[PDB]
């Protein structure tokens, strides 16, 4: 038994972060910077009205 | 669910081992009782004698 429980937990930790956990940090940073990024048009339309 | 799964394997490695717990008491129980045999064995050489 405690040899199962300590390949488990070992598989655990070397596989780390998954791939659902690193497209959510990316999907973040890209709301992130898309965000950011309409300052220079809201400036824009600001001295063109 | 995977922290389930370890669990449910801790609880069935648990019940594995006192099953074979089990075995273990009732072999002493009978030796246990093959000492209540001796002593009336010697008992019934006092009568003899």
């Amino acid at each position: 038994s405690a040899q199962n429980r300590l390949e488990k937990y070992q598989q655990l930790y070397d596989e780390d972060i998954n791939h659902g956990e690193q497209r959510a940090m990316s999907l973040l940073d890209a709301a992130a910077g898309q965000s950011l990024a309409g300052q220079v048009l809201s400036i824009a339309e600001g001295v063109a009205d | 669910r995977q922290e389930w799964e370890i669990q449910r394997d801790n609880a069935d490695g648990e019940v594995k081992q006192m099953d074979a717990q089990l075995e273990s008491l009732k072999i002493r129980r009978e030796a246990a009782q093959m000492q209540v045999e001796y002593q009336e064995t010697q008992q019934a050489h006092t009568q003899a004698q």
